[PDB]
């Protein structure tokens, strides 16, 4: 967790972070991208 | 527009022939229609996300803009000169072949790169369930971190780049809200790159989950149109192909199946014994057809399959009648002159072929398992073929014993090894079997309530019955799945049936005192268990004597209901019992909050 | 490992209580080994030329095969049958 500083806009051990799940926003990237023949073109 | 772009090779005037795919040193420019940019953008978007980890580890090469693989050509874009003429596009955005190659191998190369890191980020992320589905629940960050500082095994990648993975993470888990730099406090809202998608997956308390209930429907709709559940009780010849019978090899236990319970299996019900002989491999053996009726697999009405009669664990009393020992058990065909069930004595049996004997007598195949010597699991096995039995009116497959010397001891034995678990496997799907005949088409409606209790369980692997069972079974999972045929909600399924019972019980009341006005509260409830009994055991609808379900209306009715029922579910079908379902989710988040509370104390 | 030695254990046990029907190319049984190709138990069937398993059903009348030579001997199992046929 050693301080970095600019590489990325947020420090991990940074001031006032906060792990806190909300039933409201179910974390998700993009897995189901459609590529099948008919659907991709 | 769509397809490759074309341009007037003959210049100026572009007719349906003065065109030509504008190919060149880069390959052929294919048009990138609006939606197809959504994909390549959605793919690149998911890679750019990992920007902070690409720089950290000096891989990558800057953010991948989809505008680096395309171009701004203009011409007519279609699939063929003729139709491309009706799509004059100006300064459209096309991607040349050689480019369609990089945007491909780039998204592929980068995809590996991230696929790896993305795996480390995960073993650490999910390693503290950042996802609840009712209300909230925090877990003081210090602890959390100082905790994973432990658990995470020394070869992750979340220990070598904490806030190089954290920055990637913040965009995938709206659970981790980074503390704002100029107020040093969270944000209430969480802004992960998947802003919308993640909003529309949360288990919304009004109705289960839109992403769920939506698919469970489109999924069922697929099947309904696919297999051909529609037309499930159609009354007219249908090619077996229409039933896509696959992976279909059912096994039995004959020498038990009554002849009338399944046409493909006749029996030698004759007074005395019918000892015959046959020179097999020099040695002369005697097929018995002993004391009892000895049910044998008939050959006609037997779709050229792969019969594999297994004889194992089954008793082998060579201990008593010594006559039994010494005889090599073997599946043998038996061509009889007079039709079986009319074949009295030996002179009646034309010939007997040992289609597959077992090397080594009955005293090496044995194995003592507490007195009663059993059969060492072995599989005898013919490969019956429709035409190898051409002309031959009577012929039967019999997995008997082939005694090397009949005696008084084997006078009440009857060596039929058919008590074993035989497994026929139709090796030629195109041809089915029904009521004892081989056909190429079924008549669905005919097979409904036409089999008996066991004229079903005794069906022959890939025969109408087994096909008109594999079919109902799909339709049975579409209702079971999508429709709510398992609650007091008088659903579309049990509703289609109720309307039949009414229209039915209503005309049966027409003519005569009509002393009984139709019920309805009783009809709704009777049809509810009818539709329910179906989802339950799809098969039943084939057995003669099943209430409601077996009248010609139903099924033909049911399906076409369930049909339109799926094509309207809405999206919030999940509203069903979305109350207890909700209350159960809060139940979990309360217990998971309890977990975070320890992570929060133990590792302060 | 073409042979599958569970098959060869059925060869010898059919040799001792000789069964070993020797069949020719025209699907008739003989006892001379010179005109014979197919070898039964009658569990398993092996053409003596190519020496591969063909069918587990014997009754070699229903077997398709295409090989032609003048060798696969051991005659020893063939010799062991006629001694054990007594
Ligand atoms: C310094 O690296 C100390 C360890 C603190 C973080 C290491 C990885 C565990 C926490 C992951 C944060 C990013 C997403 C899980």
């Amino acid at each position: 967790g050693n301080v970095q500083t600019s590489v990325n806009t947020y420090n991990i051990t940074g001031d006032g972070n906060s792990f806190t799940p909300t039933s409201d926003m179910t974390s998700t990237a993009a897995p189901a991208i459609d590529l099948k023949p008919g659907v991709l073109n | 527009p769509t397809g490759k772009l074309w341009r007037p090779v003959g210049t100026s005037v572009a007719t349906i022939d003065s065109l030509a795919i504008v190919s060149d040193r880069f390959g052929q420019y294919s048009f990138v229609n609006e939606g197809m940019r959504e994909t390549f953008s959605k793919a690149l978007f998911d890679i750019n996300m990992w920007q902070p980890l690409f720089q950290a580890t000096k891989t990558g090469c800057g953010p991948i803009v989809l505008s680096s693989f395309t171009t701004t050509t203009s011409g007519y874009v279609g699939a063929t000169a003729g139709d491309a003429l009706d799509n004059p596009v100006t300064n459209g955005v096309f991607i040349s072949t050689v480019q369609i190659m990089n945007l491909q191998r780039t998204i592929a190369a980068r995809m590996r790169d991230v696929a790896l890191w993305q795996k480390h980020l995960d073993t650490a992320m999910t390693m503290l369930t950042p996802d609840i589905s009712a209300g909230s629940a925090s877990c003081n960050w210090k602890s959390l971190l100082a905790f994973a500082k432990d658990i995470l095994p020394l070869d992750n990648l979340c220990l070598t780049y904490p806030n190089e993975f954290y920055n990637v993470a913040i965009h995938r888990y709206p659970a981790l809200k980074p503390g704002n730099p100029d107020t040093k406090l969270p944000d209430a809202q969480a802004h992960p790159l998947g802003e919308v998608a993640g909003a529309f997956n949360a288990a919304t308390s009004e109705v289960g989950s839109l992403v769920g209930s939506s698919s469970t429907l489109s999924q069922a709709i697929s099947t309904m149109a696919g297999k051909d559940l529609d037309l499930i009780e159609a009354d007219t010849p249908l090619p077996v192909s229409v039933f896509t019978p696959s992976l279909a090899p059912r096994s039995y236990r004959p020498a038990f199946i009554k002849p009338e319970d399944a046409k493909w299996i006749a029996e030698f019900n004759n007074s005395s014994l019918i000892r015959k002989t046959l020179t097999y491999s020099g040695a002369t053996y005697t097929v018995q057809l002993g004391p009892g009726p000895t049910r044998v697999i008939d050959m006609n009405a037997m779709i050229d399959s792969v019969l594999t009669l297994d004889v194992s664990g089954t008793i082998l009393p060579y201990d008593t009648n010594p006559d039994l020992s010494t005889s090599v058990p073997a599946f043998v065909l038996i061509q009889t002159s007079v039709p079986i069930q009319q074949v009295t004595t030996a002179a009646n049996i034309t010939a007997i072929t040992v289609v597959s004997a077992a090397g080594a007598s009955a005293i090496n195949l044995a194995i003592n398992v507490r007195g009663q010597p059993r059969f060492n699991m072995l599989h005898l096995q013919a490969t019956f073929e429709r035409e190898t039995i051409t002309g031959i009116p009577y012929i039967y497959g019999l997995g008997t014993f082939l005694i090397p010397s009949p005696t008084s001891s084997s006078n009440f034995s009857n060596p039929t090894l058919m008590d074993g678990l035989l497994t026929v496997t139709p090796v030629l799907l195109r041809e089915t079997t029904y009521k004892g005949e081989v056909v190429d088409a079924i008549v669905p409606a005919t097979v409904m309530a036409n089999q008996t209790s066991e004229e079903v369980a005794s069906a022959l692997a890939n025969d109408a019955i087994v096909l008109v069972s594999n079919h109902l079974n799909k339709l049975a999972n579409v209702v079971g799945d999508a429709i709510p045929v398992a609650s007091r909600t008088d659903d579309s399924a049990t509703s289609a049936i109720v309307s039949r019972l009414a229209v039915q019980h209503k005309l049966s009341q027409v003519g005569q005192a009509s002393p009984t006005p139709p019920d309805y509260p009783l009809l709704w409830r009777r049809a509810k268990r009818a539709a329910s009994m179906f989802v339950s055991n799809p098969s039943l609808a084939l057995q003669v004597g099943i209430p409601v379900l077996t009248q010609s209306g139903m099924l033909s009715a049911l399906t076409s209901g369930v049909g339109t029922a799926l094509r309207t579910g809405s999206l919030g079908k999940g509203v069903t019992d979305a109350s207890e379902k909700l209350r159960a989710r809060q139940s979990l988040t309360v217990a998971k909050q309890a977990f975070f509370d320890q992570i929060g104390s133990l590792w302060p | 490992l073409h042979m599958i030695p569970q098959v060869a254990h059925a060869m010898v046990r059919a040799a001792a209580a000789g069964r070993l029907t020797l069949y020719t190319r025209t699907r008739t049984e003989t006892t001379n080994f010179d005109h014979a190709e197919y070898v039964t138990c009658g569990r398993y069937t092996i053409c003596a030329f190519c020496l591969t398993t063909l069918a587990p059903h014997a009754n070699v009348k229903t077997i398709q095969d295409s090989h032609a030579c003048s060798r696969q001997p051991n005659e020893a199992i063939r010799s062991l049958v006629e001694v054990s046929d007594k």
